């Protein structure tokens, strides 16, 4: 009784909001937060699609998605801590040394 | 306005409310019992009145929402985790298909009370003590679920009534003994009970996170801790000691006897055991209890698959 | 859509609502009444918790369907748990889980 | 299950909109936790019970705990970003908001016009997910263990103190 | 009795504050070691020891950190008046800078004298009027002028005739 279009539109809205947060925020922590919003939105879209078809593959894709989300959040926060302890500054525009 | 469907839903709602009120009052009475063993109901009512009519002082340099939100989490997390516990046939709040997973959800949310209290209490020492306490609770929440997973493997489902029915012949304390001891250790360590009381006592650069909480927020932390040990005891009963199943007594009598026995045993091991060092606690968790839960799950699966012709 | 399931849904909803409202009312009554007048090891243990919690979720999914998967599922989960334990042994031996070096 | 889906989707959208435009990291992480709980309620409304349970257990109970840990240990007390609030200036956010709105419009136009019998919302249990996970998706499980090992090794090598 | 600057529940509030008293025992000096929670949670401060000038600010600060309603019990001659130390480095009494509700003579007092002081403080709490809320009603605290313990106990004390001789144990 819940349309597939509505669930996919909700997932698309969350994905777009996470991408906007990734773009407009200069702090690296908020960039990681936007990345987490984007990957959670894509996982929600997989769950919506799997629930529409009555298949378990959507939740399996969700499980792989959140495995990726956990591991890359760990890596990104480790790199954030390294940047903080090497520069005392989380500005992502300051770490821009290599240029064309 | 008379219909048996409305009567049924009203009676189920009334049963849920009765269960909730009995759990809260039992948590308060267990706080009284620990304070006395280490009228009384009138003294607890006096304590509640005093904490109500004492002024609630939020610190000036403290974040109000996080400071207010930490005791709410500390109460409501395990108080809501109780909702899956079947105390009697026909006396369960929610017959959820996820069950013990709902308990794991609530414990994972329960770590936020410690983190939020430490951050909002604007003090570096309190922050460091909360970081140590949260590291300890993560170190034991890492294997809480697997210690339950042995029993889940034996039952074949996450539903609690199915676990109670699968303990009809032999209670799960006998086959899942290592799951039982690991779940007891993890449940004590998640609720910050003795011997995992004060991880900040190993350093003078740290302080407890309950400091700067005055009056009703401190009361929320106190009653939330005791309600947490009540629901941990009830989960222990329903997962390892048959739940409500017994030969002669009514089922609620058996469940209440086992839960009261486990609450008294938690009081006894608080009064008896000494607290180990912090690094000893972390090493014991990560190096002993997690591999023991994994090996117990493997052995349980092998025994189940062998005993299926 | 039976009577029992909707009764338990209403009972669970009332349990959650009355619980959260009881905590809220406790704080409201406390506030209204009465007169007036770091180290990187924490990151390491939290990250280890996250990784081993995801691997625990895989074992959560396995544990509820052991009989339906048979011995083949046992072999696959045994390989999973072996890789998990080898990672744990590696973390212990390199001093990652050693709190006092 | 319909009203729950719509109200939880609304709460999730509002919470993440508050996340991306907030200055306090702990407040933003709290709103992110609220959005994750709302998304778990969305999962429960669609019958994906295992997915909602893991959304609270793992996403709102492990990953966001790691984020809160990092925020608390770095102690963001307004290090030359809170006192500026450059993302609230129109020239910084107006452009990317237009770009994201265009992307959302194109995606939503693609969503519409697709045949839809509706989501049944019937509960797909964790037993069925476990059967599929250790049945036709075995190598996914084993290489996901390898993926988490890779993340573990990378995060230890980069994030250790010495 | 006179008082110095809707009824049943006020009595219940006084009963709750009376039967629930969480003390903060300040060490200070030998009175505490005879007798042997955070100041935010405590509602009673028991000052028992010599008020030195170097830690009178410590006493004042830890008293200011407490939250209303708050009561003070001063144990021993040092906390009452300075005691035997009328000297340059000693504040002559706790009540020089913070208000004291109950005084106990002695050097040191016995622990059951501290229990007696707790009983007296319980009566004083039970016979006092405090504001119910910070938005409704009068925001004034009415301490009751209790009859002194020496006027109350005068008859039984003066009636004493003979005592045991000090030649025995
Ligand atoms: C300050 C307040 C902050 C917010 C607090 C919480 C807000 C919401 C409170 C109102 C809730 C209203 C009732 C919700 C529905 C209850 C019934 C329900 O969930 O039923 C659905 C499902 C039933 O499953 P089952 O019975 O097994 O099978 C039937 C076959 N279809 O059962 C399930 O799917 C069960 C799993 C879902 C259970 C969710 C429980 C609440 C989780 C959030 C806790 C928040 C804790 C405090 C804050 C933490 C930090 C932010
Ligand atoms: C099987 C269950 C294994 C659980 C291992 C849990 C663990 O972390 O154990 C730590 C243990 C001791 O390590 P540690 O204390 O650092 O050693 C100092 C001694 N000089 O570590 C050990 O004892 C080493 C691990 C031995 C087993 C794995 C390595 C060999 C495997 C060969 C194939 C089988
Ligand atoms: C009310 C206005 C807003 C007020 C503030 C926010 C409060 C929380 C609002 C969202 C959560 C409650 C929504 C209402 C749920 C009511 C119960 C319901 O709809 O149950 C139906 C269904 C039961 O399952 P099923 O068996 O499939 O039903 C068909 C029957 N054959 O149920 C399901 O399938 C699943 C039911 C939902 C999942 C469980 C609850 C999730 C809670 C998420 C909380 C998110 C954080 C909220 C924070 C609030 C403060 C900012
Ligand atoms: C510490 C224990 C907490 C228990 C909380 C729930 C209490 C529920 C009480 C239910 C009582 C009636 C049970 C059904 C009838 C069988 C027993 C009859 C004699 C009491
Ligand atoms: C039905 C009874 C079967 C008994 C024999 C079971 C053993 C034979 C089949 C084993 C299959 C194991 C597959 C494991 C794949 C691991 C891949 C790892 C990739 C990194
Ligand atoms: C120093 C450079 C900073 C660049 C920040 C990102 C700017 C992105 C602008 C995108 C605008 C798109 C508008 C629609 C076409
Ligand atoms: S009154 Fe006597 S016993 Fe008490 S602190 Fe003073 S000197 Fe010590």
């Amino acid at each position: 009784m819940i349309p597939l279009q509505h669930g996919l539109i909700l997932a698309a809205i969350l994905f777009v909001l996470g991408l906007t947060g990734l773009v407009i925020r200069r702090n690296l922590l908020f960039m990681l937060i936007g990345l987490e919003i984007m990957i959670n939105a894509s996982a929600l879209a997989f769950v919506v699609a799997g629930s529409y078809w009555g298949q378990t593959d959507g939740q399996v894709m969700y499980i792989l998605a959140i495995s990726l989300a956990a591991a890359e959040a760990s890596i990104g926060l480790a790199l954030l801590l390294q940047l903080h302890r090497r520069r005392q500054n989380l500005n992502i525009d300051s770490v821009s040394e290599m240029r064309g | 306005w008379i219909s048996p469907e409305l009567i049924e839903i009203l009676l189920t709602i009334l049963k849920a409310v009765v269960i909730l009120l009995v759990v809260v009052t039992c948590g308060a009475f267990m706080s009284f019992g620990e304070r006395r063993l280490l009228g009384g109901s009138l003294q607890l009512v006096a304590d509640m009145i005093k904490m109500f009519f004492k002024e609630d002082w939020i610190p000036k340099f403290s974040d109000r929402v996080i400071f207010t939100l930490a005791p709410m989490i500390a109460f409501t997390s395990l108080l809501l985790a109780f909702a899956i516990v079947p105390v009697s046939p026909g006396w369960v709040v929610a017959d959820l298909n996820i069950g013990i997973l709902f308990f794991l959800m609530m414990a994972g949310l329960a770590v936020y009370a410690v983190l939020f209290a430490g951050w909002s209490s604007n003090n570096k020492y309190s922050l460091l003590g909360a970081m140590r306490a949260s590291a300890q609770t993560l170190s034991y929440e890492v294997f809480l679920g697997l210690s339950l997973m042995g029993v889940v493997a034996q039952a074949g489902s996450f539903n609690m009534t199915d676990i109670v029915n699968s303990q009809a012949h032999v209670w799960n304390v006998i086959p899942q003994f290592f799951g039982f001891i690991t779940f007891a250790i993890a449940g004590v360590a998640v609720c910050h009970r003795h011997p995992f009381d004060q991880p900040e006592a190993e350093q003078e650069l740290a302080d407890g996170y309950h400091i700067e909480y005055s009056g009703m927020k401190f009361g929320l932390f106190f009653v939330g801790e005791y309600i947490g040990i009540v629901t941990i005891s009830a989960l222990m009963v329903t997962l390892f000691f048959g739940g409500w199943q017994g030969p002669l007594l009514p089922p609620f009598i058996w469940f209440a006897l086992k839960t009261a026995f486990f609450m008294m045993m938690f009081i006894l091991i608080r009064a008896s055991l000494p607290r180990p060092r912090y690094d000893q606690v972390m090493s014991f968790g990560w190096k002993i209890c997690l591999p023991l839960t994994l090996i117990n799950l493997l052995v349980t699966a092998a025994v189940i698959l062998w005993q299926a012709q | 859509t039976s009577t029992e399931v909707i009764a338990h849904h209403w009972a669970f909803a009332i349990f959650l609502i009355v619980a959260i409202g009881l905590c809220c009312l406790m704080l409201v009554g406390g506030w209204f009444l009465g007169g007036r007048a770091l180290s990187a090891k924490f990151y390491l243990v939290a990250m280890f918790f996250v990784i081993f919690d995801v691997e625990a979720l895989y074992l959560f999914a396995w544990s509820t369907s052991i009989r339906e998967s048979g011995w083949v599922g046992f072999v696959e989960a045994a390989i999973f748990i072996f890789v998990l334990l080898a990672g744990l042994v590696y973390l212990v031996r390199i001093g990652a889980l050693d709190w006092t070096p | 299950m319909e009203f729950a889906f719509y109200i939880c989707g609304l709460i999730a959208i509002l919470a993440t909109l508050r996340v991306i435009t907030h200055t306090n990291p702990v407040h933003a992480l709290l709103y992110l936790i609220i959005s994750l709980l709302a998304i778990s309620g969305v999962f429960f409304s669609l019958g994906a019970y295992f997915a909602g349970a893991l959304e609270i257990i793992v996403y709102a109970g492990a990953i966001m705990v790691l984020f809160v840990f990092v925020v608390m240990m770095l102690n963001l007390g307004g290090s030359e970003i809170e006192q500026e609030r450059q993302w609230l200036k129109p020239q910084v956010w107006i452009g990317p908001a237009i770009l994201s709105a265009i992307m959302l419009v194109v995606i939503v136009y693609a969503i519409l016009g697709v045949n839809d019998q509706g989501i049944d919302g019937t509960p797909i249990s964790a037993k069925a997910v476990g059967i599929t996970l250790f049945g036709p998706y075995v190598l996914a499980v084993e290489l996901a263990s390898m993926l988490l090992l890779a993340g573990l090794v990378v995060a230890f090598h980069v994030g250790r103190e010495e | 009795m006179d008082y110095t600057l809707m009824g049943k529940l006020n009595d219940m509030v006084n009963w709750g504050r009376k039967n629930s008293i969480w003390p903060y025992n300040f060490g200070l000096s030998c009175c505490y070691v005879e007798m042997v929670a955070s100041p935010r949670q405590a509602d009673l401060m028991v000052v028992a020891g010599t008020c030195f000038t170097k830690m009178a600010p410590v006493i004042q600060r830890l008293y200011d950190q407490m939250l209303e309603p708050k009561w003070v019990i001063s144990m021993g001659a040092c906390a009452n008046s300075g005691g035997m130390y009328d000297i340059y480095s000693v504040v002559q009494g706790v009540d020089k800078f913070i208000p004291v509700d109950v005084y106990i003579p002695g050097c040191p007092p016995r622990p059951e004298a501290y229990m007696q002081a707790l009983m007296l403080l319980q009566e004083s709490i039970g016979k006092e009027r405090r504001p119910l809320s910070w938005v409704v009603g009068d925001q004034g605290v009415y301490r009751a002028n209790m009859q002194s313990e020496r006027e109350r106990k005068r008859g039984e004390r003066i009636a004493v005739t003979n005592l045991r001789t000090p030649d025995e144990i």
